[PDB]
């Protein structure tokens, strides 16, 4: 790997925008 | 102008469509040249994340469910929920993704609030 994508630049920024609704219980 | 959109998986492109006609509002993916179709039931999906502003990589990620109740200990007296099956969808459309994620995402928080 080296000159690829979708797993280094085009696939590593969605791990910081969601994860905050009503999952994993809570209220 | 919603639900239906384009997405790619395992280097295989296809069209991604959400179905809010059945009980578990689910969505299925169908390739154009890959001759394949992946039906992802939003029901079985508990997580949903799209790539906005900070992430201009235009991609939607949806994870199944998690049941630690069936976990398993270890020699270190430690345990954890069985590694589920996550799915990272990625397309070359930032406009589309944000359009389908907004409709498919809400359903999660909406469903989780009852399911």
């Amino acid at each position: 790997p080296g000159e690829e994508e979708d797993d280094e630049r085009g696939a590593d920024a969605t791990w910081d925008l969601d994860l905050l609704l009503t999952n994993f219980s809570g209220p | 102008p919603s639900h239906s959109g384009a997405a790619i998986f395992e280097k295989v492109s296809g069209i991604i469509a959400i179905n809010e006609d059945v009980s578990p509002a689910e969505l299925t993916w169908r390739s154009t040249d890959g001759d394949k179709v992946h039906t992802v039931v939003l029901s079985t999906i508990d997580k949903l994340q799209a790539t906005p502003a900070s992430s201009e990589k235009m991609m939607l990620r949806l994870i199944g469910k998690v049941d630690e109740s069936k976990k398993r200990k270890d020699n270190e007296g430690n345990e954890v929920v069985p590694k589920p099956q996550r799915h990272m969808f990625s397309f070359n459309n930032r406009t589309v993704m944000d359009n389908i994620k907004m409709t498919l995402q809400q359903i999660i928080s909406r469903y989780k609030d009852a399911d």
